[PDB]
RNA sequence: GAGUGGCGCGGACGCUACGCCGCGACGAGUAGGAGGGCCGCUGCGGUGAGCCUUGAAGCCUAGGGCGCGGGCCCGGGUGGAG
RNA sequence: CGCGUCCCCCGCGAGCGCACGGGGUCGGCGGCGAUGUCGGCUACCCACCCGACCCGUCUUGAAACACGGACCAAGGAGUCUA
């Protein structure tokens, strides 16, 4: 019926300037623009949903092309509502500036 | 970063004889046991000396 | 016929149990007496200060007996005289901490390394969390964690330091056996200060972190511990 | 109905890639077989950022899972049926492996015996 | 003695087989089949062997006798046990414990006998 | 003996 | 081992002081009503 | 011989009892409570008789077994765990089941079951959600609570009643149990105006609606 | 610690002692030194009732793997005598 | 917190059970599965982000506008005696 996930942009990796740590990603969740607002999103499940050539099995359905890398929002990055997330596979740099879905599925409210 | 000098951290004494002779190497097994198990410091000195080179254990005259 | 062995081996088992309880009660009552002492020490420094103010005089409190010296600068490019003193203070690594008793011989060893250390006059609570959280005993030349009192009773018991509280009392209230109880402690492996340093290079007085922070080491111990 | 090992822990590996030799990519005369660079100016030798890694002892695999195959067994290499009875007591820990230069007819004997003795073989269907 | 002729055999015996970071002994009376002081089956005065039968069915238990130990042809006294599993394993337990015969090979012999009885059982 |  | 006794005493004292504080605030509310 | 009294020291904080061991010695009255100091079953046989062996020694030992492991203490099974609720999930509250086939649906909470899973019946009439379990973590608790306090939820519909037995076909029991609870809640969600329409409708994130912003 | 006195036939694992186990601290590196290699090449004495025309060596390999590495073992192809 | 005994001030009780107690367990579950699907980390190709100058050498200092090296195979340098 409706959207049950919040719009996050994979802005880039946790990096220095001349070193990047690919294991941690830096999400930009739409609406939250301060460390105050990002208290809600800590521990939330987040998916990089993409689609590839070959039909992979879909749990609760027949094989679609759409795939996921399941992540978790770990903590607040920086001062301005950015958030660190850590994925079961280090995200591809294909997805820098593309949509990942921070879900409300690990609710605390 | 710890300011240690590793120059002398390895102690350069014998743990065992350099020899492959079995009769000595059985006497070492016997005094490996007696040294560490008995409270006697004698057995520690005998074990220590079974390791040592031909030149370090020179012949004692009658 | 074993009935005597069975009974005798159970009496020995029991004699050590009642002996534990008696030591366990001593350790309990020693700590209860120490709570009474720290009250009286803290309360008298107020009492003395007050009657001096009532008179219109001043109460200059005792120059402190006990410092907690943390190393704040690293291992690279250090003068030989500074190297030597820092390893006599057992500060061989950045953010290592040791308790140092103040006298004339010690304070001239803490001005010779002033740029490289941050020290002060630690609180009672600073001595607690350091000895409990970070407290590792040097037992048979091995850094072994103070997880039971009998680690402290086996090394230091000949100086009548038979529990964690006896060690804390001997450090804070710099006792006759401060040297042995302090050398028993391994230098405290403290983490980097959470919220940051102000400025490593310069002295605390000129907006830095190096040198003497009298009351103010306790702000940074709680930050680093 | 494959043979299970006694215990199947997590074979954790600190690196899965090969330590390829410095400038083995550039030249065909240079093999991939690792050689420590001992050049005075060698970027790889003196650990510049973003260069080829040098194999340390640090990458050493956990001793409990070292030489352990993905199946949880370790290889023991077997030339004939007389070297199987070696393994009939180290059965749940070690798997047999028939050597390349063992004949077709002699594998048929080893594989069939190993099934009797409940010994796992890594290459049981290797001539036929 | 045993401890001496271990120091000869430990590395350079014909039965010794080193490969794949493993060490084995193909000696005719070693139960755990491994290069070990305890398990070596030529070196001790008392030795327990467990082999399959001359037939297909049962286990032979090789006791080495106390007396003629320079006398190979009479030194090993073999007894075939062709019974149910539980009683084959019981007989071996009684032989070793209740004769006191090398009683620290008591369990290795049973585990071996058990694995021989498993072997000569028809496959599903 | 006191707890007898 | 004495830490348990010290903690119990601390918690009890804190609870008693909080009850006294609530009573004083009630007295203050009554004074404001007066 | 003695019925167990319940612990005389009330729990002040977890681990620490309110009364000292001198006050407790007094409270237990240990000043007048002081005190001084199989296998073989012979069955007859129809010979003589036999002595049969209970738990006979095993017929197969493997080539190697694993050693018995060390003993921890705080590692109970799931049957013996303590079950948390939030302050927000109280009986009567309307939840938003987030994750299921019933995702985004506004659904009435009944009771915390004895597996930590919530019992939830967004009336089958409105939501098309039955007598069903949900997980707390996979549910938003809304600040919209009906007065459910008067209902009689049956004992027999417990954790073992909603456990997947293994085609799924609805038992005539599960239809009776539905309606018996469905009939007690439906007149209480109609006592609040515009509420049944809310339960029929499904939760969505539309443009500008950021879950952190909306307190509810 | 010891001497004279007032029913059921049972119990994991181990200890190549050149082995196995435990606890602590530590780990840049040219020239250079030392050690250990179940790293590799070729020949000799022993040894494996080894392997091999039902296919040795060599070679190729988008195959399965092992070792920190030197390297190695398996699969498949080629080959024909070690 | 029995008391048999000692005087200044006036040597072993039995049970049970809970656990902030010497390093994780569940006596909790749920999906999927034969011609399109699962796993396969490594290896083949490709893409993207970050890093990333060419080795050997003499040198205080080499990516150097220092020298040697187009490419490949095979050979090729601390030996033996005293």
């Amino acid at each position: 019926s409706g959207r049950l996930w919040c719009k996050a942009i994979f802005a880039g990796y946790k990096r220095g300037l001349r070193n990047q740590r690919e294991h941690t990603a830096l999400l930009k969740i739409e609406g939250v623009y301060a460390r105050d607002e990002t208290e809600f999103y800590l521990g939330k499940r987040c998916a990089y949903v993409y689609k590839a050539k070959n039909n992979t099995v879909t749990p609760g359905g027949k094989p679609n092309k759409t795939r996921v890398i399941w992540g978790k929002v770990t903590r607040a990055h920086g001062n301005s509502g950015m958030v660190r997330a850590k994925f079961r596979s280090n995200l591809p740099a294909k997805a820098i500036g593309h949509r990942i879905r921070v879900m409300l599925y690990p609710s605390r409210i | 970063g710890v300011d240690i000098l590793h120059n002398k951290d390895r102690k350069v004494w014998r743990k065992e004889p350099k020899s492959q002779d079995m009769y000595l190497r059985l006497l070492v097994k016997l005094y490996r046991f007696l040294a560490r198990h008995t409270n006697s410091t004698f057995n520690q000195v005998v074990l220590k000396r079974l390791f040592m080179s031909r030149t370090k254990r020179p012949p004692l005259s009658l | 016929n074993f009935a005597e062995l069975k009974i005798k081996r159970l009496r020995k088992k029991f004699a050590q149990k009642m002996l534990r309880k008696a030591r366990r009660k001593l350790i309990y009552e020693k700590a209860k007496h120490y709570h009474k002492e720290y009250r009286q020490m803290y309360r008298t420094e107020i009492r003395m200060a007050r009657m001096a103010r009532k008179a219109g005089n001043f109460y200059v409190p005792a120059e402190p007996k006990l410092a907690f010296v943390i190393r704040i600068r690293g291992i690279n490019g250090v003068s030989p005289k500074v190297r030597k003193v820092l390893q006599l203070l057992r500060l061989r690594q950045i953010f290592n901490g040791t308790f140092v008793k103040l006298n004339k011989a010690s304070i001239n060893m803490l001005r010779i390394v002033e740029p490289y250390i941050a020290w002060g006059y630690p609180n009672l609570k600073s001595v607690n969390e350091l000895i409990y959280k970070r407290g590792y005993g040097k037992i048979n030349k091995k850094r072994i964690a103070l997880t039971d009192n009998t680690l402290i009773a086996r090394s230091l018991g000949k100086y009548n330091i038979i529990c964690m509280e006896d060690l804390i009392h001997e450090i804070y209230t710099v006792g006759k056996h401060f040297k042995e109880a302090n050398n028993f402690l391994w230098p405290f492996k403290l983490s980097s200060p959470r919220g940051g340093m102000k400025k490593k290079t310069t002295h605390f007085v000129e907006g830095g972190d190096a040198g003497n922070r009298e009351d103010q080491i306790n702000r940074l111990i709680r930050r680093m511990n | 109905a494959a043979l299970r090992p006694l215990v199947k822990p997590k074979i954790v590996k600190k690196r899965t890639k090969k330590f390829i030799r410095h400038q083995s990519d550039r030249y065909v005369k240079i093999k991939r077989n690792w050689r420590k660079p001992r050049g005075i100016d060698n970027r790889v030798r003196r650990r510049f950022k973003g260069q080829i890694l040098m194999p340390n002892i640090g990458y050493g695999s956990n001793k409990k899972t070292k030489h352990m195959l993905p199946s949880g067994f370790r290889k023991f290499l077997v030339h004939n049926v007389k070297e199987l009875e070696v393994l009939l007591m180290c059965n749940k820990s070690y798997c047999a492996e028939i050597a390349h230069n063992v004949s077709s007819k002699n594998r048929k004997a080893i594989v069939e015996r190993a099934a009797q003795l409940a010994i796992r073989v890594t290459n049981p269907n290797a001539r036929l | 003695s045993a401890h001496l002729q271990w120091m000869v055999v430990r590395n350079c015996s014909s039965f010794l087989i080193k490969r794949n970071k493993q060490t084995y002994s193909t000696e005719p009376n070693n139960l755990k089949a491994r290069n070990s002081f305890r398990y070596n089956g030529l070196i001790h005065r008392k030795t327990v062997g467990v082999e399959p039968a001359a037939d297909g069915k049962g286990v032979v238990v090789v006791m080495k006798r106390r007396s003629g130990q320079r006398k190979p042809a009479t030194s090993y006294v073999r007894t075939t046990i062709n019974k149910n599993a539980r009683a084959t394993l019981s007989s071996i337990r009684h032989m070793i414990r209740k004769n006191k015969y090398h009683p620290d090979l008591r369990m290795a012999a049973i585990r071996r006998a058990s694995a021989i009885l498993r072997s000569q059982k028809p496959v599903m | 003996r006191g707890l007898r | 081992p004495y830490a348990k006794t010290m903690r119990r005493n601390t918690i009890l004292r804190q609870a008693r002081n909080h009850k006294l504080r609530v009573e004083r605030a009630a007295a203050a509310l009554a004074a404001k009503s007066d | 011989k003695g019925k167990p009294h319940c612990s005389r020291n009330p729990v002040l904080v977890r681990g620490i009892g309110r009364y000292s061991r001198s006050a407790m010695y007094s409270r237990k009255a240990l000043y007048k409570r002081k005190y001084a100091a199989l296998a073989t079953v012979t069955k007859p046989v129809g010979g003589g008789t036999r002595v049969v062996k209970l738990r006979k020694m095993p017929r197969y030992y493997p080539t190697e077994d694993v050693p018995r492991k060390l003993l921890s203490h705080g590692k109970k099974p799931f049957s013996q765990h303590v079950r948390k609720l939030r302050a927000s999930i109280t009986p009567g509250t309307i939840l938003i089941i987030l994750t299921g086939r019933h995702r985004g649906k506004r659904v009435v909470f009944l009771k915390q079951l004895s597996s930590g899973l919530l019992l939830v019946t967004g009336p089958l009439s409105l939501n098309r959600v039955p007598l069903r379990r949900t997980h707390q973590k996979f549910v938003i608790a809304t600040s919209t609570k009906i007065d459910i306090s008067g209902v009689k939820i049956p004992k027999h519909l417990t954790d073992a009643y909603f456990k997947k037995k293994k085609k799924y076909e609805i038992t005539e029991q599960r239809k009776v149990d539905q309606k018996a609870v469905d009939s007690q809640i439906l007149p209480k969600i109609k006592a609040v105006p515009q509420l049944q329409g809310y339960l029929r409708s499904v939760f969505a994130l539309t443009n500008g609606v950021y879950p952190h912003k909306l307190v509810f």
